[PDB]
C-alpha cells in the first residue's frame, strides 16, 4: 500500500479490525487490555461482514 | 353404566411367555415431511394452492418412530398352545401432547413370521391397540403396566372392520396366569382365525372377549364402536387431549392417499391423561398357517412451527420443520420453498456452557432468638432486626408458627428465600387476624395509613401468622391496639394537617400515643414546639380483643448489594471441587449471590482493592477480585457466528463459521444452534475443516481457480463456485 | 448504541433475563419479560431504519 | 351435601422429609390430589399422606381440606365457558328463522350473515369448488374467508 495511505491509516484513531483473530481476540487468549467493540460483538449477537 | 356384556367365561388365562429376543429388528421409519408424513390437517380451515406458515403438535422430520410389530403366538401341528408376545407390557411412557402413528405402511411385501422366521411369510396390515390413564404402578407380581381407576381402553375387535373404545375400571383376575393370581407372568390378549373374522360372520366380539379373560371390567363409563372397511393402503391416526377432551385423528376418512390427518372423533373423558401404553396381542393362528404382519410405527407431537404448501385440492402436500437445520429456517424466514441463491446469516452457537462455582460465604447462623419470647408490639411499635454476615434456614422458622397469609411482592417466595443478599430485614409484630382484612403492602386499611408502610424499591415479602400452644415463651398484648389517626392541628385553629406514615419509618404521632391503647376511640395530643411553628400532634387509636393465641405479623425485605452480599442461606459447598481458576470454556457462576456465566482468568490487579466486583462503562461485570489472593478477570464467553452459502440451481448449500478458526471446530457441537447439521454431512461426512482467511468453513473444496465473478463472494479474495450445470 | 441497550430496563425489574426468572413466579415473570422483549425489538426498528 | 367441603392442601414432600413443593391445580383440570382425598371432607382440617414411590420420583402426597356448614336450601355455583370453533360451531340458540323469508339466496348486495355462528357481510356466487371438502369454511393467507 502506499506510504500515503498507510499515513492516513496510522492518523485515523479507529479500533483494530476483526476477521483473524477475530473470536480468538476476544477470548483470554490475548491480552488484557483489550477494549475492541469487535470482541463486543460476540457478546451483542453482532457480525461484521468483511 | 355401559352393558359390556357377560364377565369371562372364566377367571383362568393362556400363559403368557415372553419372547422379546425374536422382535429385536431395526427398520427406523424417518418422517418425510417433504411429504407432509405425520401432519396433522388444521381445524376446520382450507386453503387454496398457497402457502402459509402454521403452529401446531407435530412429529420431528428426523424421528425415526417406536416399532412394535403384532405376530402370531405359539402353535404346533395343528393346534395353538400358549401365547408368544414382546414384552410390550412393560412399555409404559409418559403422555408427552399426544402421538400419531403409521399403519400397514409395509403392506404389500414380505417380511418374517419373527416368531418362527424360519418362514419369511409375506406381511400384511395389523391393527394396534393402546391403553392410556394418569397413574401407573406396579402388579402384585412386580410386574409393570398397571393402571389405577379408569383407562381408556382402545382396540379393533375381531377384525380391523370394528373398532372399539372404552372407558373403564380394571379388575385383575386371580385365575391362573392372571394379573391378581400368583402364576401371572404379564397380560396380553389374543385373536383366533379359526373360527373369529369369519367370511360370513366376524366375530365381533373376539378380541373384547379375550381381554375380558385377564381383566374384568368395573364401573363402565364410556363405550364406542367404528365402522371400518378393510384396504392395505397406508393410514395415520393420532391422539391428543385438550380440555375439550380426546381427539382422535385419522387420515382414512378424508385422505386416504395423501395421508393428511383429520378430526375423526372426541372423547368425553376429561381426566388428564398421564401415562401412555401399548397392549400387546397374538395370533392363535395354526402353525403352518401363520401370517407375518406389517411393521408398525409410533411418533411424538410437539409444539412446533411448520411452512406448509396446501394444494389448490386443499391438501397439505409438503412442509418444512423450521426448527430442524439451518437451512430450513431460511425456508422459513422467506416462506417459500425455494430461497434465491446466496449467502446468508443464521442463528449462532450458544458456546458450550459448563459446571457452576462459586465464591459465596462465609458468615454464621443467625440469631432469630428476639421472636422467641415476650410480647411483640403494637403495629406503631415496631421491632426490626437487620442481618448481616449471617446464614439461614427460613423453613426452621416456619415451623415455630401456623402461616395463615403468606404474600410477596416483586419476588417469588421461594427465590427470597434461596437468594443472598447485602442485608435481610425483618419486622415484627402482634396483629389480631381480625384486621387481617385491612393489610396487604398495597392495603388503603388504618394500619398502613398511620402506622406502617414498605418502601417498593426492594422486594417484600409478608406474613401474617399464629402461636402455637407449646410456644407459651412468646406472650399476649392486653388488647391488640393501633392508630387509626394521625395529623396535626394548624396554629390557626381552623384547619389540620393529616400525617400519613412514611414507608420505612415509625409515625410522628408514635411520641404521644401510650404503648397501647386504653380504651377504643381514645385520642391524644401534644402541643408541637415553637419550632414547629405551634398547632397540635393529634392521635387517635382503637383495640381488638386479645385471642386465645397470639397472632402475629411479619415484614420482609431484602436489599440488594455486591460485595456487601454477606447475608445467605446457609450453605454447602462439599465437592465442587474447585472453584475460581478452574476452567472450562464457559462457566456458570455465582460471586455472593451475584449470578452469571462466563470464563475467568489469573490476569493483573486494578483498584480499588478489596472491592471484589469490577465493572464497565456500561455496568457488565469486567473482572473479581479474590481470596486466592489473585485478581481474575472475566471475559463471558465468545459465541460462534454462523453463515450458509446457498444455491438453489444446483440445490446444494455449504457453511461458514465466521472468523473462530477450526481449532474450535469439531464434527459434531454441543455449542448448540440447531437440532441437526446432517445436510452439510451429506458430503462433509468425509471431509478435514478448511482455514480460509477469513475464517474455517466446510465443503468448500480448496481448488485454487481464478474467476472474475463467483456471485457467491465470501469478502476479501474469498469466492466459491456452484457445481456445473446439468 | 445497540451494546447501550442490551442493559437498558424497559420497565422490567433487571435488564437480566436470567435474573427476573430466577425470581419470579411465572404468571408475573413473563410480564417482566414481555416488557423487555418489546424494548429490544423498538431498537431494533429504529436501528435498521 | 352434609357439609360444603374443598382442599385446602395439595404438596409434596421432598424424599429427605424437610423441602416441600406445592402442586397448583391446572385450568380446566382436576388437581392431582384427588387420587388421595376422599369424596368429601369429614371434618374441617382433615389431611392424608402417601408414600410416592421411586416411579413417581419419591417423597410423600399430602394434602389437607376444610368445610362450611349446610343450609336449608342448597347453594351451588356454577362455571360457564364457551368455545368458538371454524367448521364446528354447531351450538347455538334456538332459530327464529320462522315467520321470515326464503334464504339464503340474494345476489343481490353484499348481505350481511351469520353461518353456523360467523358474522360478516358480504356478497355470494355460484362459483366452482376449490379443496377441501368437509372444512365449510375456505381462507386467504390474510385470515379472510374467501367461501
Amino acid at each position: 500500500r502506499s506510504a500515503i495511505e498507510d499515513l492516513l491509516f496510522d492518523k485515523v484513531t479507529i479500533a483494530d479490525p476483526g476477521y483473524m483473530q477475530g473470536y480468538d481476540d476476544c477470548m483470554q487468549q490475548g491480552p488484557a487490555s483489550a477494549r475492541d467493540l469487535i470482541c463486543a460483538q460476540y457478546v451483542a449477537g453482532y457480525k461484521v461482514l468483511p | 353404566y355401559v352393558d359390556v356384556g357377560p364377565d369371562s367365561v372364566k377367571s383362568a388365562c393362556i400363559e403368557v411367555d415372553i419372547q422379546q429376543t425374536f422382535f429385536d429388528k431395526t427398520w427406523p421409519r424417518p418422517i418425510d415431511v417433504s411429504k407432509a408424513d405425520g401432519i396433522i390437517y388444521p381445524q376446520g380451515r382450507t386453503y387454496s394452492n398457497i402457502t402459509i406458515t402454521y403452529q401446531g403438535l407435530f412429529p420431528y422430520q428426523g424421528d425415526h418412530g417406536d416399532m412394535y410389530v403384532y405376530s402370531a403366538g405359539h402353535a404346533t401341528g395343528t393346534t395353538p398352545q400358549k401365547l408368544f408376545v414382546a414384552n410390550y407390557s412393560q412399555d409404559v411412557k409418559q403422555f408427552a401432547n399426544g402421538f400419531v402413528v403409521r399403519i400397514g405402511a409395509a403392506a404389500n411385501s414380505t417380511g418374517t413370521v419373527i416368531i418362527s422366521p424360519s418362514t419369511s411369510a409375506t406381511i400384511r396390515k395389523i391393527y394396534p391397540a393402546f391403553m392410556l390413564g394418569s397413574s401407573v404402578g406396579n402388579f402384585s407380581d412386580g410386574k409393570m403396566g398397571r393402571f389405577f381407576n379408569h383407562t381408556l381402553v382402545l382396540l379393533p375387535d375381531g377384525c380391523g372392520t370394528l373398532l372399539r373404545a372404552f372407558y373403564c375400571i380394571l379388575e385383575p383376575r386371580s385365575g391362573n396366569h392372571c394379573p391378581a393370581g400368583n402364576s401371572y407372568t404379564s397380560f396380553a390378549t389374543y385373536h383366533t382365525p379359526a373360527t373369529d373374522c369369519s367370511d360370513g360372520n366376524y366375530n365381533r366380539n373376539a378380541s373384547l372377549n379375550s381381554f375380558k379373560e385377564y381383566f374384568n371390567l368395573r364401573n363402565c363409563t364410556f363405550m364406542y364402536t367404528y365402522n371400518i372397511t378393510e384396504d392395505e393402503i397406508l393410514e395415520w391416526f393420532g391422539i391428543t387431549q385438550t380440555a375439550q377432551g380426546v381427539h382422535l385423528f385419522s387420515s382414512r376418512y378424508v385422505d386416504l392417499y395423501g395421508g393428511n390427518m383429520f378430526q375423526f372423533a372426541t372423547l368425553p373423558v376429561y381426566d388428564t391423561i398421564k401415562y401412555y401404553s401399548i397392549i400387546p396381542h397374538s395370533i392363535r393362528s395354526i402353525q403352518s398357517d401363520r401370517k407375518a404382519w406389517a411393521a408398525f410405527y409410533v411418533y411424538k407431537l410437539q409444539p412446533l412451527t411448520f411452512l406448509l404448501d396446501f394444494s389448490v385440492d386443499g391438501y397439505i402436500r409438503r412442509a418444512i420443520d423450521c426448527g430442524f437445520n439451518d437451512l430450513s429456517q431460511l425456508h422459513c424466514s422467506y416462506e417459500s420453498f425455494d430461497v434465491e441463491s446466496g449467502v446468508y446469516s443464521v442463528s449462532s452457537f450458544e458456546a458450550k456452557p459448563s459446571g457452576s462455582v462459586v465464591e459465596q460465604a462465609e458468615g454464621v447462623e443467625c440469631d432469630f432468638s428476639p421472636l422467641l419470647s415476650g410480647t411483640p408490639p403494637q403495629v406503631y411499635n415496631f421491632k426490626r432486626l437487620v442481618f448481616t454476615n449471617c446464614n439461614y434456614n427460613l423453613t426452621k422458622l416456619l415451623s415455630l408458627f401456623s402461616v395463615n397469609d403468606f404474600t410477596c411482592s416483586q419476588i417469588s417466595p421461594a427465590a427470597i428465600a434461596s437468594n443472598c443478599y447485602s442485608s435481610l430485614i425483618l419486622d415484627y409484630f402482634s396483629y389480631p387476624l381480625s384486621m387481617k382484612s385491612d393489610l396487604s403492602v398495597s392495603s388503603a386499611g388504618p394500619i398502613s395509613q398511620f402506622n406502617y408502610k414498605q418502601s417498593f424499591s426492594n422486594p417484600t415479602c409478608l406474613i401474617l401468622a399464629t402461636v402455637p400452644h407449646n410456644l407459651t415463651t412468646i406472650t399476649k398484648p392486653l388488647k391488640y391496639s393501633y392508630i387509626n389517626k394521625c395529623s396535626r392541628f394548624l396554629s390557626d385553629d381552623r384547619t389540620e394537617v393529616p400525617q400519613l406514615v412514611n414507608a420505612n419509618q415509625y409515625s410522628p404521632c408514635v411520641s404521644i400515643v401510650p404503648s397501647t391503647v386504653w380504651e377504643d376511640g381514645d385520642y391524644y395530643r401534644k402541643q408541637l414546639s415553637p419550632l414547629e411553628g405551634g398547632g397540635w400532634l393529634v392521635a387517635s387509636g382503637s383495640t381488638v380483643a386479645m385471642t386465645e393465641q397470639l397472632q402475629m405479623g411479619f415484614g420482609i425485605t431484602v436489599q440488594y448489594g455486591t460485595d456487601t452480599n454477606s447475608v445467605c442461606p446457609k450453605l454447602e459447598f462439599a465437592n465442587d471441587t474447585k472453584i475460581a481458576s478452574q476452567l472450562g470454556n464457559c462457566v456458570e457462576y455465582s460471586l455472593y449471590g451475584v449470578s452469571g456465566r462466563g470464563v475467568f482468568q489469573n490476569c493483573t490487579a486494578v483498584g480499588v482493592r478489596q472491592q471484589r466486583f469490577v465493572y464497565d462503562a456500561y455496568q457488565n461485570l469486567v473482572g473479581y477480585y479474590s481470596d486466592d489472593g489473585n485478581y481474575y478477570c472475566l471475559r463471558a464467553c465468545v459465541s460462534v457466528p454462523v453463515s450458509v452459502i446457498y444455491d438453489k440451481e444446483t440445490k446444494t448449500h455449504a457453511t461458514l463459521f465466521g472468523s473462530v478458526a477450526c481449532e474450535h471446530i469439531s464434527s459434531t457441537m454441543s455449542q448448540y444452534s440447531r437440532s441437526t447439521r446432517s445436510m452439510l454431512k451429506r458430503r462433509d461426512s468425509t471431509y478435514g475443516p478448511l482455514q480460509t482467511p477469513v475464517g474455517c468453513v466446510l465443503g468448500l473444496v480448496n481448488s485454487s481457480l481464478f474467476v472474475e465473478d463467483c456471485k457467491l463472494p465470501l469478502g476479501q479474495s474469498l469466492c466459491a463456485l456452484p457445481d456445473t450445470p446439468s | 448504541k445497540l451494546a447501550s441497550e442490551l442493559s437498558n430496563t424497559f420497565g422490567a425489574i433487571s435488564a437480566s433475563i436470567g435474573d427476573i426468572i430466577q425470581r419470579l413466579d411465572p404468571p408475573e415473570q413473563d410480564a417482566q419479560i414481555d416488557r423487555l422483549i418489546n424494548g429490544r425489538l423498538t431498537t431494533l426498528n429504529a436501528f435498521v431504519a
